[PDB]
RNA sequence: ACCGAUAGUGAACAGUACCGUGAGGGAAAGGUGAAAAGCACCCCGGAAGGGGAGUGAAAUAGAACCUGAAACCGUGUGCUUACAAGUAGUCAGAGCCCGUUAAUGGGUGAUGGCGUGCCUUUUGUAGAAUGAACCGGCGAGUUACGAUUUGAUGCAAGGUU
RNA sequence: AGAACAUGGGUGAUAAGGUCCGUGUUCGAAAGGGAAACAGCCCAGACCACCAGCUAAGGUCCCAAAAUAUAUGUUAAGUGG
RNA sequence: GUCCUUUGGACAAUGGUAGGAGAGCGUUCUAAGGGCGUUGAAGCAUGAUCGUAAGGACAUGUGGAGCGCUUAGAAGUGAG
């Protein structure tokens, strides 16, 4: 009913059609992507993946590869002439489960 | 991603009865502060007010250890000049020893707004006997 | 030629001023004491950001501590025979599944307790 | 490849108002509209002022008349506030009210964490060391002629007036 | 115009958060964690994002994260003779 | 930066006051080329937009005659 996968440098709870974010992907609009690592099988029947679930794969729907909310960084030092401005916006990629194998 | 249970709000909160026979002051006192604080629960939040009640019933069998009756002086200033008041740690648990437990208690709390209304889900009694039988009260057990 | 020191220092100042908004009373008025505060929020943000990662872990860990106390163990325990057993689960997941289903929850426990 | 009303003459309307016994010093102050068609008449009012009506493309263009920022002063309203200790923000976060350059949307915020303004001068300043009531305008490495050293370009035993 | 610290010395009184040299470190010009708070002490050098993980110095009863952990000993004093 | 140089796979690097070096953003004016404007220019006000920064757009309301862009040039060229 419910996964455990490890994507980008973190590690996501999922389940049967939902939604996610996570770190970019080189994938493209439309396509599907498939994720390897699964730690946990959360289903009626438990799968514990010490190291992996050997098998245990995630199929997802990628759509809306995006650029993240904009984020100012600015710091300064007192007495000292000294600050710095810049800007970052993060990229990410969107998905949709709809499928989790054992 | 934000996967991430914090919202506590609408939580269930029960009522505990623990007693202070042949106990020590300090060691009772931090385990019902932790339950008075939450920090028991799975779901825990520093926000919102989770943690629960506890009703201490026998405060007259404290037990202090070496010489702590005639030491442990407690003080208060009057903010009048020379003001100093005084009082030792026996006396005042002869005289008002709730008091004695609810100070200690309330000392080991934080000293927020949040955590002075958390020290009043507090009830202390000296002897074996209190009103609140329609809570419905459970015992718990010291668990040091 | 002569320049006037015209209209970019109205928008200019206006930027910080907008920026400001909902600060109180002098604070979102005015340019010299708005500049201020305006710049003493961007490097309270960095500072938080920072200080974001280390909040959440330390509530994670104690609502695994909780949870672990409930199955008669310690959370360094747990985390030590976990660690044994090999399970690479996190903190944040090793909440989020003791909060919604305890029974997945005690199956990891029961295998991090006889991994030691 | 000069200024456009704090500029350019002190002076766009003045060696005047004003100040000084005198020699003398010395300002602030431009803009209705294309055309006065610059609001007949009724209503309230002692009047001022206003409300209609009228003229006009337009009277929140009516003489305090082009546009009309900010400080500062008000009227109304969505959310919030009378057990609370503070450089007033930031990060988290319920509850209520909304609906945009529709997008990982906007307003407000019970409650928790962290947190002693800026500039100058100093070995060292939250400093009980200096300066600033607030807002607007103005306010500080320039030019001429020489010298040295880099870059560029033309010609080269020549190169240049 | 330098400053504290540890070590080598003069001066002073085997005084000074004193003063003068020498050998290092750090502050100056250095944010982050610890020492309650606390330029100069201990750990460590911040290009930007993240609600990922391992560690340093310091720590694990409550405030306030993590052992009311083990096994084995001292202490009864609470924080010139 | 570095260098195999597939400029990408890496080997990296990237606190900072006096101060040295590099690359840019905006303001006023001129030349040349192309534009816009009473079917509404500049200015002013609001917005939940874009750019690594200085900053640039677009929509709407107010305003009622002027003003951008591209390449080059010249300075009374930026205030807390």
């Amino acid at each position: 009913m419910f996964a455990i996968i490890e994507t980008g440098g973190k590690q996501i709870k999922v389940e049967e059609g939902q939604e996610i974010f996570v770190e970019k992907l080189d994938v493209n609009e439309g396509d599907t992507f498939t994720f390897d690592k699964v730690l946990f099988v959360g289903g009626d029947s438990v799968k514990v993946g010490a190291p992996t679930v050997e098998g245990a794969t995630v199929t997802a729907t990628v759509n809306k590869q995006g650029r993240g909310k904009k984020i100012t960084v600015f710091t300064y030092k007192r007495r000292k002439n000294s600050k710095r401005k810049k800007g970052h916006r993060q990229p990410y990629t969107k998905l949709t489960i709809d499928k989790i194998n054992a | 991603m934000q996967t991430f249970m914090a919202n506590e709000s609408n939580i269930e909160r029960k009522w505990y009865v623990i007693d202070a026979e042949g106990q020590t002051l300090g060691r009772l006192s931090s385990e019902v502060a932790s339950i008075l604080r939450g920090k028991n629960k799975v779901t825990y939040t520093p926000h919102v007010d989770t943690g629960d009640y506890v009703i201490v019933i026998n405060a007259s069998k404290i037990e202090f250890t070496g010489n702590k009756e005639t030491d442990k002086v407690y003080y208060r200033h009057s903010n009048h000049p020379g003001g100093i008041k005084s009082i030792t740690a026996g006396e005042l648990r002869r005289t008002n020893p709730e008091r004695l437990i609810e100070n200690s208690i309330k000392g080991m709390l934080p000293s927020t707004r949040l955590g002075e209304k958390q020290g009043k889900k507090l009830f202390v009694y000296g002897g074996a006997e209190h009103p609140h039988a329609a809570q419905q009260p459970e015992n718990y057990e010291l668990r040091g | 030629p002569r320049v006037k020191g015209g209209t970019v220092t109205r928008a200019r100042r206006k930027k910080t001023i907008k920026l400001a908004k909902g600060y109180f009373g002098s604070k979102h008025t005015l340019y010299k004491v708005a500049k201020q505060q305006v710049m003493k929020s961007g490097q309270y943000a960095f500072r938080d950001r920072r200080q974001r990662k280390r909040d959440f872990r330390k509530l994670w860990i104690t609502r695994i501590n909780a949870a672990a106390r409930q199955h008669e163990m310690s959370y360094s325990r747990l985390m030590n025979g976990l660690k044994k057993a090999g399970i690479d689960i996190n903190r944040k997941m090793l909440s989020e599944i003791a909060i919604s289903d305890e029974k997945a929850f005690a199956q990891l426990v029961t295998k991090a307790k006889d991994a030691l």
